[PDB]
């Protein structure tokens, strides 16, 4: 249903993590 | 439908004035009243979000069309964000979705609906993990 | 009872910063997607009444404690408020309410009994009377 | 009751009305 936005949301999460854990 | 259809007559436009005018002088004034530390949060949440506003703009854009084609309420919502952060105990994903909640903000204009999402939500948002991460900086 | 008060834990601390951020970015785009017409408008409430309130500062604190030690509620002022602005046709006592309102928002720490308070005054407020005076000024 | 609070808003309007209708 819902949880379209729900990925969305941990995708953009991964990339803001993977961009602050290095350079 | 837009913003400047709401403002039709002489009287909204006032009403409107007045009305920001309040919420402004309030917020300001809980800036001032607030210790030292709250006010460093604030710095921290404001730079990261703003950036993440800024960098990822167009997802949070496709998450609102997302979200607008399908019949979704808030209260759905707030339990699906709060399951994610279950698994998920990253720091992204939390920052994503502040912003993405700060976007649906900026487009409701009942501010009474809105100012209830942004209570239950950051609520939600702030679990043991994300205060640990924002504790942890400076 | 103050502000330090609530709070009392780390997670209060990010819970209040993170809130804070979502409503003042909610303000702050609301402000930009305002048409010029509002956007003045907003100009001159926001110098008379930061004048009224920093003019008549004692009075709105006598004010304000007036309100406390008897047992009122925000529908029954309103109601005073509005039977007020059907006799009193000036533009003084208009202000003043703005200034008043504004003072119990900023001491009351619930956003949403607070921002239902501004809608609801700012409604009573708007007259027919209070519209005419700021359309007619610069 | 309530009109105490109502009684000093008025005066208080009174005092800015007779304040911007002169100098």
């Amino acid at each position: 249903t819902m949880g379209q936005v729900g990925r969305q949301l941990k995708i953009i999460g991964d990339d803001i993590n993977r961009r602050y854990d290095s350079q | 439908t837009n913003i400047l259809d709401y403002l039709s007559t002489e009287r909204d436009h006032v009403m409107m004035a007045v009305r920001y005018y309040m919420s402004k002088q309030r917020l300001d004034d809980l800036y001032r009243q607030l210790p030292t530390k709250t006010r460093s949060y604030i710095d921290i949440i404001n730079i990261y979000c703003d950036k993440v506003s800024n960098d990822y703009n167009r997802d949070m854009n496709i998450m609102y069309d997302m979200a607008s084609t399908k019949s979704f309420t808030v209260y759905d919502f707030n339990n699906e964000v709060n399951t994610i952060m279950l698994d998920n105990k990253g720091l992204g994903v939390r920052l994503a979705t502040i912003s993405f909640i700060t976007e649906l903000g900026r487009r409701c204009m009942n501010p009474v609906k809105t100012i209830k999402m942004f209570t239950l939500l950051s609520h939600t948002i702030c679990d043991d993990c994300f205060v640990d991460y924002i504790t942890d900086i400076s």
